């Protein structure tokens, strides 16, 4: 029904706002990550709000996977070959996680 | 001035956007970019509004 909005951009603020959107909506919160609901969620942030899935990777595991984009506020958390759900952390937006554990991804 | 007509339902999702419903009327406030800062008529609400959306 909808077609495919213009492009734009992924900043910070964005990334805050989707994430809060989707703690809001509900759905994400538990959820088992599989690379198929990954994608479908990627593709649809592109064809509603116009962003690339450029900024919806984590970081390698082992052990809870931090997002990359600082902004977006979900993690991936192991369960008891692994097996993750989606976590939101607010810390999240204050602490970039991943850049205090792997700095050479954001030093240059 | 510039009078736009929804073509398609719009729900916004970044805080700075307008959405809308097919055949709301919307004044195009800025049109900078392919995102067009929009106002409408039956709320005043202001946002950025997918530009291809819309029509006249």
């Amino acid at each position: 029904v909808r077609p495919q909005v213009p492009l734009r951009p992924m900043t910070y603020k964005a990334a805050l706002d989707i994430s809060h959107f989707l703690k809001e909506k509900g759905g994400l919160e538990g959820l088992i990550w599989s690379q198929r609901r990954q994608e479908i969620l990627d593709d649809w942030i592109y064809h509603t709000q116009g962003y690339f899935p450029d900024w919806q990777n984590y970081t390698p595991g082992p052990g809870i996977r931090y997002p990359l984009t600082f902004g977006w506020c979900f993690k991936l958390v192991p369960v008891e070959k692994e097996v993750l759900v989606w976590r939101f952390d607010s810390k999240l937006a204050f602490h970039h996680m991943a850049r205090e554990l792997h700095p050479e991804y954001y030093k240059d | 001035d510039i009078i736009v007509v929804a073509l398609y339902d719009y729900e916004a999702i970044h805080h700075e956007d307008l959405s809308f419903q097919k055949g709301d009327q919307m004044v195009v406030l800025e049109e900078s970019g392919e995102w067009w800062k929009a106002r409408s008529l039956a709320t005043r609400k202001e946002g950025y509004i997918p530009s291809n959306y819309v029509a006249r």
